């Protein structure tokens, strides 16, 4: 809550309120699905005899 | 204009990408891996140059 | 058409099963002589008999270094070279030579199935078998003497199989 759009310190701004920001959980995804590629043409796995 | 049907004046080719061809529905014709791809005649590949 | 020269009909293979589907007239090849006097006409149709007697008969007649499996392999039993063996004291680095024991490896490796099959058909054997059938005087029976074979959507042991369930 921002009592005034004006800037520096004032007594407009002595009420202001906070909270915390909204928690995210950024990692790695279930069994690394989508490292490697799969049903792509453009890039498809090769195992074959030399 | 032109008739290419007729006339013989084919302008379209060039926008061909894949040709499947499969007897019976289950055996493609060039069937002993005889092409570099599995089973497809492809013509043009796009930016996907492996 | 005539009762005596029929156009013959072609057997439909299906790959998948190894059966035969459903057969049919052969609609692909047919001459077109609508357009010719009987001299011709008369030469066409004696051309149509002596395929037939083609068909038919046809059908009715006819019905050390062991190759391995296309690369051939030497064979040696007492080739055994690294005679040592690893006790408590010695200790053997990489070794190995690949030799194929004559009883062991292979036969062991050309044994066939344990229990052959008893099923559909391979392409080859289909060729072999399924000649086009001539069908001479057609449909000329009682309901239930014709043959059922020919039709696609019928079942040997379910008669006429409803399609769609």
């Amino acid at each position: 809550y921002m009592p005034t759009i004006k800037e520096g310190n004032s007594r407009e701004l002595m009420g202001q309120q906070s909270m915390p920001n909204r928690p995210n959980y950024i990692a790695f995804r279930d069994n690394f699905i989508g490292l490697m590629y799969y049903n792509s043409t453009g890039n498809m796995g090769v195992l074959a005899g030399q | 204009g032109s008739i290419p049907y007729l006339d013989g004046t084919f302008y379209l080719n060039h926008t061909f990408k894949k040709v499947a061809i499969t007897f019976d529905s289950s055996v493609s014709w060039p069937g002993n891996d005889r092409l570099l791809t599995p089973n497809e005649f492809e013509i043009k590949r796009s930016v996907d140059g492996e | 058409m005539s009762k005596e020269i029929p156009t013959p009909y072609m057997w439909s293979y299906q790959p998948q099963m190894g059966l035969a589907a459903g057969a049919a007239q052969d609609y692909s090849t047919r001459i077109n002589y609508m357009s010719a006097g009987p001299h011709m006409i008369s030469r066409v149709n004696g051309i149509r008999a002596h395929r037939n007697r083609i068909l038919l008969e046809q059908a009715a007649i006819t019905t050390l270094t062991i190759r391995g499996r296309g690369i051939q392999l030497n064979d040696e039993s007492v080739s055994s070279s690294l005679g040592l063996r690893p006790d408590g004291t010695f200790q053997i680095g990489g070794a190995g030579r690949p030799s194929f024991t004559p009883r062991q490896a292979i036969l062991t490796l050309q044994t066939s199935s344990s229990e052959p099959r008893s099923g559909g058909i391979g392409t080859l054997q289909f060729i072999e078998e399924f000649v086009p059938s001539v069908y001479f005087n057609p449909f000329s029976g009682p309901p239930g003497h014709y043959p059922d074979q020919f039709i696609p959507n019928f079942d040997a042991v379910k008669d006429s199989a409803d399609g769609y369930d």
